């Protein structure tokens, strides 16, 4: 049949178990417990627990009640204009009885690819219907929200999660799963993790598939992505033609775009510490100037070849 | 009406009437006895011939009358890739052949299929990997797509897989003083010996281009009045090309080696309002070609002259490109 | 009302310099049913604007010289406030390309599909040479495709940067600048049109001089001269020059005198002030240079040194946003030159 | 056809031909640690006091959220000048007395401004001048419903006609006017017409920018005195309202925070509350870190005129490399439907459209013509961008980059620019054709040479004042 | 019959899908066991997603495969909301079928938006129990990240020489054509991993063979009717740029250019390939060329005049082999 993905088999059910930006969860479970709910426009980036954060909200702070007080409008139900005009307004007018401090619930999930119009129409219908409901809004940018919206909401810019909440529940769902793991694998994970939560609860769960025994090797061997390792060699290799050889063998012949091994190499040169600071800033500005010269048009192995001649003539002298 | 452009007046009607290519020439005459082709693609020199050898070929496979209708011309032009060459492509599919004409009956194959022109389409805002590959295969019976192009840079293989490619050489000197004499001839175009030649050389063999600064050096000399036949320096006027004894001037000032003399002829220079680019072109010319200059000398100036006709390209200013140029090339 | 605007020739037989290019267009204008698509490039204030004004004056009649101001506003991806005030006429347009930046292919798109909507209507475009390749590239489709109603006059400072259709597709017309004696006449009919008081004609010699082949900035430099002393210029009074040009010339000679970080810092705020009152950076790399150029105390190497700085941070600001970052590099490249 | 007499031969021109060595790979843990990210000072979170909470008030404990707790109830709380509240308020109560009367007077607004007290003012004006709630009966007209002229044209009639069943303190009252839908709000210009001629009771339109009413209409208004501009208020004002709304609740705040809340939501009154409403809970964990401070800056004089060159070199790539990779994303976007595009405005000029298809995309009515590019889009958040990450990395060693990158902006340097000109033109003109001969010609003259030589010309003017009139324009300007 | 080899010789099965074989590995453990996640092929055209996905979804779902199954398309004349509509009522219907686990085949999603994304990843949220979604593309920049860690993410490389070397062999005696082995290497190097490449070259050899049952296929014929430059050409090129003096050199440069055609960015990167192989005494040697060459082709790409340029290449690459000389 199928089986539960990790992502969701262990997703909080509760604000507690919500990792990450200590300050918002915990003002966000005061809110919850007291009452009053605020709008508010949970901005950042993709899959670092803003769905699942409102969510949560929503079910403390309603309850059995969670049914008839959220209407929830995602892209795949329509969004336009009539639906903010008849939907929207009917759900504000529904007379629904909570207990006092509660309040209906209006998620807006992905409110960035919200048209102008609609949401020119929403800011009045919540402004005129805030002591009934209210209204909570999840976009990835928060800039293709107009300024009225914000105006009208407390925007709640989540940052992203760092390496020691997302290491500690790695270590809480292997306890909880009983997978052997190693401080590699965990560190590869967390390399890949970019703080995407979805994306290291997948590759683990993948890992665990496959591999069964989570080390570093098997992590990467699932990542489908150019190695940190070899990428690393292709950098810092004091030959120029074993660079140019990695790159034509392992990166060139295998499939890998230019701009993953662009991106690949940027990381691994921020990464670095063994060189100076100026270095990898000077390695960091080359790579620069070859994404520059990849999205000109010329993504060509030349342009990857020169980059490395010159990241080589930069380890050499200086 | 009143006038029409030597570009187009002078367009060979005829396949065979076409100045050489007579491998291109007799392939085609086949392929229409025939009476069917695929999409096929050309890459030769801008102006070779491409779009007066599809024009001769739909000419004498279509009917005059039908000029106007079978054939809709989608170059590259305001027409968007995937905005509205798409549904034109589709509604013209939809519409069928009009009325047949008196002439086009066991004269001419007059085939269902249309046959659409795209010239040039490759450098477009939108990538066509398989945007006409469904409008072609289910509608290959009644509609035909031919692709124009320069080089034999291909991006994508589909699309363009059941090619025939067929090569249109360089155009010789001989072929084109014998045409563009023609037109002269025929346009009563007064003109001494030289110049001809000076115009295919300003045209690197682009007969367009030709036809064009012939055209332009006719109204010129029409317009004085005089009446005498053109000169040479006309033709340069008219192609922005740098009189010769100003870059021998340029090349004396530079071998001179002294800076502020360089400086003060290129801040008189400027005045003149010669363009920069062709004086770095001629000065590559000069150079280059030139046997009397050591390797070094050559290999250090072709890298100077393409770095200063790169920065020149990027829309900077003229007068310090080329006194950086003039000075480099000094201390060489 | 200005003496630049209010002495510019209004028509074909009032040109006095470049009598050639002045029968040339007479005998463009003699037969109006074909225009072919010009291209004028030379150097600044030569009169390439007022030759294409005098040949529409011409080829239609008095009412090109009645322009209108048409206030047109965009708004891009970013939501951003780009205004262009298109300038109209019955019988012409003007447009100016480099007031919108990046956007300049869309903006002339629409200008030439609504202009094209209503024999023909000429675009005047001035400073071709700003055009960027994609809009370049839809010029040229829209002169093949709109070759009935649409004829494009376009009026550059250089051609070198436009591309090979345009060239070929295009009748090439240079303007040079006039010779010092054809300055010398016009300022000498200036003053003889409304009685400046010379005491010899050699100032206006040396007001030519100092125009370097300019003709509006020799009429401006005639006006200040002329409203400073109160029409009774004398040869005493010296050649006086604007602000920005003798605050670079200072700049310069810090630089030279100067050898600190403090004297970046310096140069940096001086830069700050220059661009906060609205002048382009181009220009005044053009002035710092060639100002930098003419220390009496810098030999061969240093010089050919600062025109090779000069030329690759030339190169950096046509291809950057902010000037300051690529002017204070050229500073800082030159200073750590002159050690 | 084909012929050349080029054959395969082989190139000897360099070395002997080179043996390739396989490159295996055999990484182990030692090295595979070595992944572990730097940690990165650039990001520098800084924490505030967490709130103490005191005595146990009732507004603490309120269920309204906090702009509406706090809504004023005289004229002297809502935050505006009081000369415009005055004329405002004697405007509405000479209204008031004359359409008692039966009748040359039209009452109309235009409420145009940037400010943020636009409704709640006429509001409490109804307060004071009813003494009650319930006496005063305002039809406030929002975007949530449809403003179509079949669908509201005889309910607004109706209402500006007869008397209210319960002084009849009527008023209608139109928020949004700036936001209007092509077909959804069809007609309503001419609904707004057509209320205006037959009106008995006062009409009120807010808006933003005043350009969207239409001309007649803005002449109509100032012909009666009756066009109103609000302005946005200092910081200081609101700063004062704020911790007088937080004395009031008893809560003690750092000003340092405050201030820069105030900053950061431009000091808007209906965010300020809201951010506070959020951001003071009875919780101990501490406050957003709102303006960062400085990351380890170590920004020294460089000593070597070599290491800032070098930098100065670093800062120019790194420009041209932002503003070559700023405009370029390899992911497609989106273009908004309620959006003026040229494509849909030609649609839409078509007939052949019918009524349904056009309800189902329309467009905001704007005076803005708005043009993109698809191929030239802003990049996403989660796109690579090399050009944040260098600024970033440079400015916290170095506060004269964060200085430069908001010391000149996009909308600065241009009406900066506009304002010389034009006084450039008020002097030109104190001494028509240099109107329309000026903006024909092109701008880059006029940044050149025009505008110093006019200054040459106003300063010598100006030292003998001490053949043209007030030249202490140019001056200022060019100053 | 008389139709193109691309659809006659798709895979009937996952058996006869040559090159990749840790994703079928894969699929083959996942049809063992069940479990049928969501999966997302990307990678270089060619590479053979939509014949594997093909295969798996007819051996799967047998004769109902005709109604059971919906091959999409973002790039057809539909639009975002018509592609919606009809992933809901694909997927909201559940239909006479015998077994569940609807799939989606959404083929090139490169050209997909934000917006469009985030819907079909909602989609796909919602109807995840009795739809399966297997959406297809080939770039995995042009995606959003949301999109990426909702589907199984599976890379494809371009097919290894011993692949398509058996799939020619197993070509060429059904199609009773043979290839010289010189033939093969040019091919299956101008190949580049790219399957339908190879086809099409081979059906327009077949075509251009005056009796095409015993006639033999040379390196010249290949090389003409694909549209690539020839090694022998370049080499030649190269060689005249080393070893002769300048006229000759750009004599004989721009008469190769005028004869084949060619662009002077394929001839820079020809010359690359080709000194690649070579070794150089000097590293310096090698930085300078590539950092001139690859300044050359950048400047080359946004414009300019053609015979500057080739004097660049030239000069670049003669100051290169005479600095390690
Ligand atoms: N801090 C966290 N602690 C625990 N689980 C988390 C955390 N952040 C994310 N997750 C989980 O990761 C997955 C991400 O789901 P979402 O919250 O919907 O992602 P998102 O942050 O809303 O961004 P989107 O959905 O791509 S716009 C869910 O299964 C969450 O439960
Ligand atoms: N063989 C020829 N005999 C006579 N005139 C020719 C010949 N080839 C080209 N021309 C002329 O050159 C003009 C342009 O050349 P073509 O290649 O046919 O058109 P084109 O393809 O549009 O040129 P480009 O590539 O766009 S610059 C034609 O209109 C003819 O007038
Ligand atoms: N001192 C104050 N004066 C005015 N409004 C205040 C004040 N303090 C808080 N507010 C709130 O500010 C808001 C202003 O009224 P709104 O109707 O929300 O906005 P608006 O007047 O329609 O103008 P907008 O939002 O820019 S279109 C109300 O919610 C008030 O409760
Ligand atoms: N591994 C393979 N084994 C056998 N045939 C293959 C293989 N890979 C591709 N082909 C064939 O090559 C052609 C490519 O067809 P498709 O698989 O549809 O292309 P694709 O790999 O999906 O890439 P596109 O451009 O996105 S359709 C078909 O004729 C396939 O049968
Ligand atoms: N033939 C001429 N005789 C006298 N003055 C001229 C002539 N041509 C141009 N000018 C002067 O040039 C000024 C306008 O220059 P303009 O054409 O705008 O320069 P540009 O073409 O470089 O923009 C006018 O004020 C006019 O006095
Ligand atoms: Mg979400
Ligand atoms: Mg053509
Ligand atoms: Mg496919």
């Amino acid at each position: 049949s199928l089986q539960l993905p990790w992502v969701e088999k262990y997703r909080p059910q509760v604000l507690s178990d919500i990792v990450g930006n200590k300050e918002t969860i915990d003002r966000l479970q005061q809110i919850a417990k007291d009452g009053n709910m605020p709008h508010m426009i949970i901005s950042g980036m993709p899959g670092i627990g803003k769905t699942t954060s409102v969510h949560c909200l929503a079910h403390e702070l309603l309850g059995r009640s969670y049914a008839d007080g959220v209407l929830e409008l995602n892209a795949s139900d329509d969004r336009g204009i009539d639906v903010v005009r008849n939907q929207i307004k009917h759900f504000a007018q529904k007379k629904l009885h909570l207990p006092p401090g509660k309040h209906k619930i209006v998620i807006l999930d992905e409110a960035d690819s919200m048209t102008a119009g609609a949401q020119q129409a929403l800011r009045r219908t919540m402004e005129l219907y805030s002591n009934s409901t209210r209204f909570a809004f999840a976009c990835n940018q928060s800039n293709k929200i107009i300024e009225p919206l914000q105006s009208r909401c407390a925007i709640l810019r989540y940052s992203k999660l760092s390496d020691e909440d997302v290491l500690k529940r790695l270590l809480q769902i292997i306890k909880l799963e009983d997978v052997k793991y190693t401080n590699d694998g965990l560190e590869a994970i967390i390399f890949t993790a970019e703080g995407d939560m979805r994306q290291a609860i997948n590759n683990l769960q993948s890992t665990v598939a496959g591999h069964g025994l989570v080390n570093a090797d098997n992590v990467f061997k699932i990542v489908d992505s150019p190695h940190p390792l070899i990428v690393k060699k292709m950098l810092l290799a004091s030959n120029l033609e074993d660079s140019i050889q990695i790159l034509r063998t392992d990166l060139w012949k295998k499939g890998y775009s230019s701009i993953d091994i662009v991106t690949t190499s940027f990381r691994v040169t921020k990464n670095l510490a063994q060189v100076k600071e100026s270095v990898r800033l000077e390695m960091i500005k080359e790579i620069g100037l070859t994404h520059m010269r990849i999205l000109e048009g010329v993504g060509t192995y030349l342009q990857l070849a020169s980059m490395l001649a010159k990241i080589h003539k930069l380890n050499n002298k200086a | 009406l009143a006038q029409q452009p030597w570009v187009e007046k002078y367009r060979p009607k005829n396949l065979d009437e076409v100045t050489a290519q007579d491998h291109a020439v007799t392939v085609l005459k086949k392929t229409l006895k025939s009476a069917n082709l695929p999409h096929m693609l050309f890459y030769g020199p801008p102006g070779t011939g491409k779009t007066s050898t599809i024009l001769a070929l739909t000419k004498e496979l279509y009917g005059p009358d039908l000029m106007k209708s079978r054939i809709l011309e989608l170059n590259a032009s305001d027409e968007r890739g995937i905005s509205i060459v798409r549904e034109k492509v589709k509604n013209f599919a939809r519409l069928t052949v009009s009325k047949p004409s008196k002439h086009d009956l066991e004269n001419y194959p007059c085939p269902p299929y249309k046959i659409i022109i795209l010239d040039e389409a490759d450098s477009m805002t939108a990538d066509a990997q398989s945007a006409l590959r469904r409008t072609m295969e289910t509608y290959s019976g009644v509609t035909r797509f031919c692709l124009i192009c320069n080089y034999v840079t291909r991006i994508i293989d589909p699309l363009a897989s059941r090619c025939s490619k067929f090569r249109f050489k360089a155009l010789d000197a001989s072929n084109a003083i014998d045409r563009l004499r023609f037109i002269s001839e025929q346009e009563n175009v007064k003109c001494d010996d030289g110049v001809l030649e000076r115009i295919l050389d300003i045209s690197a063999g682009d007969l367009r281009r030709g036809i064009t600064l012939l055209q332009s050096a006719s109204k010129g000399a029409q317009y004085l009045g005089d009446g005498k036949n053109i000169t040479s320096t006309q033709v340069e006027e008219l192609a922005g090309v740098v009189p010769h004894d100003i870059l021998i001037e340029i090349v004396e000032k530079v071998k001179s080696g002294d800076f502020d003399e360089i400086k003060k002829y290129v801040n008189t220079f400027m005045k003149s309002g010669w363009s920069a680019a062709s004086v770095v072109n001629q000065l590559h010319e000069y150079y280059i070609t030139n046997d009397n200059f050591d390797t070094n000398f050559k290999n250090q100036i072709s890298w100077l002259l393409f770095t200063t006709d790169s920065r020149l390209n990027n829309g900077t200013n003229e007068h310090i490109q080329l006194l950086n140029l003039l000075v480099k090339i000094s201390q060489l | 009302s200005l003496w630049v605007d209010k002495y510019r020739p209004k028509s074909l037989n009032a040109l006095s310099h470049n009598e050639e290019l002045t029968n040339f267009l007479k005998s463009l204008s003699d037969q109006p049913r074909d225009l072919p698509h010009l291209l004028l490039y030379g150097p600044n204030g030569t009169g390439k604007k007022t030759r294409c004004m005098a040949l529409l004056e011409s080829i239609f009649g008095p009412g090109v010289y009645r322009l209108k101001i048409d206030v047109r506003q965009f708004v891009t991806a970013s939501n951003r406030k780009l205004e262009l005030n298109v300038v109209s006429s019955p019988y012409h347009l003007e447009i100016t390309p480099s007031d919108m930046g990046n956007n300049d292919r869309i903006v002339i798109q629409e200008l030439l599909k609504e202009v094209a909507q209503m024999r023909y209507k000429c675009v005047i475009i001035n400073e071709a040479n700003s055009l960027t390749k994609d809009a370049q590239a839809a010029l040229r489709r829209t002169m093949e495709k709109y070759s009935k109603n649409i004829r494009l006059i376009m009026v550059c400072d250089s051609m070198s940067p436009i591309i090979a259709p345009i060239k070929s597709r295009c009748l090439l017309i240079r303007c040079p600048a006039p010779s010092d004696s054809e300055i010398s006449t016009i300022l000498s009919d200036v003053v003889t049109n409304e009685r400046i008081q010379l005491e010899t004609k050699d100032i206006l010699k040396r007001i030519a001089q100092a125009s370097n082949g300019n003709l509006r900035v020799s009429l401006l430099m005639l006006e200040s001269m002329a409203l400073n002393n109160e029409l009774a210029l004398k040869s005493s009074s010296p050649i006086i020059k604007p602000d920005w040009i003798i605050v670079i010339h200072k700049l310069t000679r810090k630089i030279v005198k100067e050898r600190s970080v403090n004297s970046l810092i310096e140069c940096r705020a001086v830069l700050y002030d220059l661009l906060a009152h609205c002048i382009p950076a181009n220009i005044i790399l053009k002035e710092l240079t060639f100002s930098l150029l003419d220390v009496e105390t810098l030999n061969t190497t240093n010089k050919s040194s600062i025109i090779e700085y000069s030329s690759v941070f030339d190169e950096r600001l046509s291809l950057g946003n902010k000037a300051i970052f690529h002017l204070e590099g050229f500073i800082a490249k030159v200073m750590c030159c002159l050690d | 056809v084909g012929d050349k007499e080029l054959s395969d031969r082989s190139v000897d021109i360099p070395l002997p031909f080179r043996t390739i060595p396989p490159l295996n790979h055999n990484f182990l843990p030692s090295d595979y640690e070595s992944l572990k990210d730097k940690n990165s000072a650039s990001c520098i979170p800084v924490r505030y006091q967490a709130p103490v909470l005191l005595g146990t008030n009732i507004k603490r404990n309120t269920t309204l959220t906090w702009p509406q707790l706090f809504k004023p109830v005289t004229l002297k709380q809502v935050l505006i000048e009081p000369k415009l509240k005055l004329r405002i308020k004697n405007w509405i109560e000479t209204s008031f007395h004359t359409l008692e009367k039966p009748t040359e007077f039209v009452p109309l607004m235009i409420l145009h401004g940037n400010s943020i007290g636009k409704k709640t003012l006429i509001q409490t004006i109804m307060r004071e001048i009813a003494g009650d709630d319930n006496s005063y009966q305002i039809y406030e007209v929002n975007s949530n419903m449809n403003r179509s002229k079949k669908d509201l044209l005889d309910i607004l009639l109706d209402f500006t006609t007869t008397h209210y069943v319960k002084s009849d303190y009527g008023l209608v009252l139109f928020n949004d006017v700036d936001v209007l839908f092509k077909e959804h709000d069809r007609g309503y210009w001419a609904m707004i017409s057509k209320l205006c001629e037959f009106s008995r009771r006062p009409l009120v339109l807010t808006c933003k920018d005043l350009s969207l009413v239409p001309s007649e209409l803005i002449a109509l208004a100032s012909e009666q005195n009756s066009l109103f501009h609000t302005k946005k208020i200092s910081t200081s004002t609101v700063y004062a309202f704020l911790t007088k709304y937080l004395k009031s609740l008893e809560i003690e705040v750092c000003d340092d925070w405050l201030r820069d809340v105030v900053k950061q939501n431009n000091a808007d009154i209906r965010k300020c509350l809201m951010h506070l409403q959020f951001w003071c809970v009875d919780t101990e964990a501490d406050l957003i870190s709102s303006k960062n401070r400085l990351p380890v800056l170590t920004s020294t004089l460089g000593s070597s005129v070599k290491d800032i060159s070098q930098l100065t070199d670093l800062l120019s790539i790194n420009d041209v490399i932002g503003q070559a990779t700023l405009n370029r994303s390899m992911v497609r976007q989106e273009i908004d439907s309620t959006t003026m595009t040229p494509e849909k405005v030609n649609t839409f000029q078509d007939q052949n459209l019918d009524d349904e298809m056009k309800l189902k995309f329309d467009y905001v009515i704007d005076y803005k013509l708005h043009l993109n590019d698809p191929n030239r889009q802003p990049l996403l958040p989660f796109e690579l961008n090399i050009y944040q990450h260098i600024q970033e990395q440079l400015e916290a060693r170095y506060s004269y980059v964060r200085e430069a990158n908001h010391r000149l902006d996009n909308e600065y340097l241009v009406n900066r620019f506009k304002k010389m000109t034009e006084s450039t033109l008020n002097f030109l003109a104190s001494r028509e054709n240099a109107e329309i001969d000026l903006l024909s010609a092109t701008t880059q003259q006029i940044k050149a040479e025009i505008n110093p030589f006019v200054f040459e010309i106003a300063k010598s003017d100006a030292n003998v004042k001490n053949f043209n009139a007030d030249p202490s324009i140019v001056v200022r300007k060019w100053e | 019959e008389n139709l193109p080899w691309v659809e006659k010789y798709r895979p009937e099965t996952l058996d006869e899908v040559y090159g990749q074989n840790e994703v079928i590995t894969t699929v083959r453990k996942f049809v063992d066991e069940g479990k049928l996640p969501h999966l997302l092929f990307y990678g270089p055209p060619g590479t053979g997603k939509t014949s594997t996905i093909v295969a798996l979804a007819r051996e799967i779902y047998g004769k109902n495969y005709s109604n059971m199954v919906l091959e999409l398309n973002a790039s057809d004349d539909r639009g975002i909301d018509v592609v919606r509509n009809q992933i809901k009522d694909f997927a909201s219907t559940r239909q006479i079928f015998s077994k569940g686990f609807k799939l989606i085949i959404l083929d090139e999603a490169d050209a997909m938006t934000n917006a469009a994304q985030n819907a079909l990843r909602r989609v796909i949220e919602r109807y995840t129990k009795n739809t399966r979604f297997c959406v297809l593309a080939n770039y995995a920049h042009k995606l959003t990240p949301a999109l990426l860690s909702r589907c199984t993410r599976f890379r494809f490389q371009p097919l290894p020489q011993e692949a398509i070397e058996r799939r020619i062999a197993n070509v060429l005696v059904h199609e009773k054509l043979k290839l010289s082995p010189n033939a093969e290497k040019a091919l299956i190097e101008l190949s580049n991993g790219d399957m339908r490449r190879v086809l099409n070259v081979l059906q327009s050899c077949k075509a251009t063979l005056d009796n095409p049952d015993e006639d033999e296929i040379s390196d010249d014929v290949i090389y003409e009717c694909c549209g690539a430059p020839r090694p022998s050409d370049l080499k030649a090129v190269l060689k005249s740029i080393l070893e002769d003096d300048w006229g000759t050199a750009h004599y004989t440069l721009n008469k190769v250019r005028s004869a084949k055609g060619l662009a002077l960015i394929d001839l820079i990167e020809g010359i690359v390939k080709i000194l690649e192989d070579y070794e150089l005494q000097n590293e310096e040697t090698r930085v300078h060329l590539l950092t001139k060459l690859a300044d050359i082709e950048y400047s080359i790409s946004k414009g300019g005049n053609d015979q500057i340029q080739g004097s660049a290449v030239i000069g670049a690459i003669k100051a290169s082999f005479e600095n390690e000389t």
